[PDB]
């Protein structure tokens, strides 16, 4: 329970970064993403370093979530999961923004 | 209208960094619970 453990709170499927196939896994204090069907993670950010996140609303050909890090970084996550794309988008949004100020390491 | 990113062929090979609507997100911010006292269970100790 938020004890530096790899406890995946939210398992998001078919997530693409810049159209790259993958899966988004929300752990206790870190959010990681790895290509779908691959065992090697490529994206790993701590909630501590993330300041906020923006979500690309309907009207686009792809529903997405961009992570705005207070370190000057941004991660565009396209929810290409036809099954729960929009649904996962908001669930991830909420969970992330809820944990965002809880692990805030910007107090430095 | 057209997508404000891909003006011509640049990375339509791997389809990575060429086009994306990254200038249209409902910007979500760090949301915290309105609390003015972290003692709701500790106070229910009843007795020692």
């Amino acid at each position: 329970m938020a004890t530096s453990s790899e406890e995946v709170l939210l398992i998001v499927k078919k997530v693409r970064q810049k159209k790259q196939d993958g899966a988004l896994y929300l752990m206790a204090e870190r959010i990681a993403w790895a290509p779908e069907g691959k065992d090697r993670f490529t994206i790993s950010h701590m909630y501590a370093d993330i300041k906020c996140q923006k979500i690309s609303p309907e009207g686009k050909a792809k529903i997405q979530l961009q992570l705005v890090l207070h370190a000057g970084d941004t991660t565009n996550f396209h929810f290409s999961n036809e099954s729960t794309a929009v649904k996962e988008r908001d669930a991830v949004k909420d969970l992330l923004q809820q944990l965002l100020p809880k692990f805030k390491r910007k107090a430095n | 209208a057209h997508h404000l990113k891909r003006g011509a062929t640049m990375n339509e090979d791997s389809n990575e960094e060429e086009e994306e609507s990254e200038n249209d997100w409902e910007e979500v911010e760090e949301l915290s619970e309105p609390v003015l006292g972290d003692v709701r269970e500790s106070t229910a100790f009843s007795r020692s």
